[PDB]
């Protein structure tokens, strides 16, 4: 993955590459947020909510798609998502 | 633009809304140490990669590393390690070469510069790899 990210001039991918890895050994490395943000990265935002949505990752999907700021849609992902906190 | 303020250019911006008048007013807003502005155009470009990297940005101390790995983002390079040279500190600029994966401008770097062995061996093995593939 790496060889692959370096062959071809990219900042983010890798970025996100050595966040993966450093998380690899600790956390549970669950693919599915890997999976969606992968394809975040990109324009396609649609299928990338559908792969958050999949497994159990709602929480998740709405601080990721907050931070670009078009309240809506993060209320209206919102209102099927729980939070299981407390 | 050059003359007059953001706050109206982003008004009559606004009703042209194109992906170039975006683009442009976002770097003179990122060139003026201005995120707010620049924050606010990479939002209305929809662009997520952007956003990162800004998010990623605004978490920092010093005046001149925000400088430095901006303009490292954009395409050029040479000026980092500039600035990154006239801050010294130069592992940085050492680490900064090894993520992009320019291998030989890290083995001319690390020669007569501080002779520590390892990392010279562990470059010259990825610079010999490079090559061979």
């Amino acid at each position: 993955a790496r060889k692959c990210y370096t062959r071809i001039k990219k900042l983010d991918f890798i970025y996100l590459l050595e966040k993966a890895e450093k998380d690899f050994k600790k956390n549970t490395f669950v693919e599915g947020f890997y999976q969606g943000e992968i394809y975040a990265l990109q324009t396609k935002f649609y299928e990338a909510e559908n792969a958050l949505t999949k497994s159990n990752l709602a929480s998740q999907a709405k601080e990721m798609w907050i931070i670009l700021k078009e309240f809506d849609k993060a209320m209206r992902i919102t209102d099927t998502g729980a939070s299981p906190i407390n | 633009l050059y003359k007059k303020s953001m706050q109206e250019m982003f008004i009559v911006i606004k009703q042209h809304d194109n992906d170039c008048l975006w683009r442009v007013y976002a770097k003179k807003a990122l060139e003026d140490n201005d995120f707010d502005s620049a924050e606010n155009a990479f939002v209305q470009c929809k662009d997520y990669a952007s956003l990162k990297f800004l998010q990623r940005v605004r978490e920092l101390d010093d005046r001149e590393r925000q400088r430095a790995e901006i303009q490292c983002y954009f395409n050029k390079v040479e000026e980092a390690e500039e600035i990154y040279n006239k801050i010294e500190r130069r592992d940085l600029s050492i680490q900064m070469r090894m993520k992009l994966g320019d291998w030989a401008q890290v083995v001319d770097q690390i020669r007569e510069g501080t002779g520590q062995d390892v990392e010279l061996q562990k470059a010259r093995l990825e610079l010999g790899n490079y090559y061979a593939e």
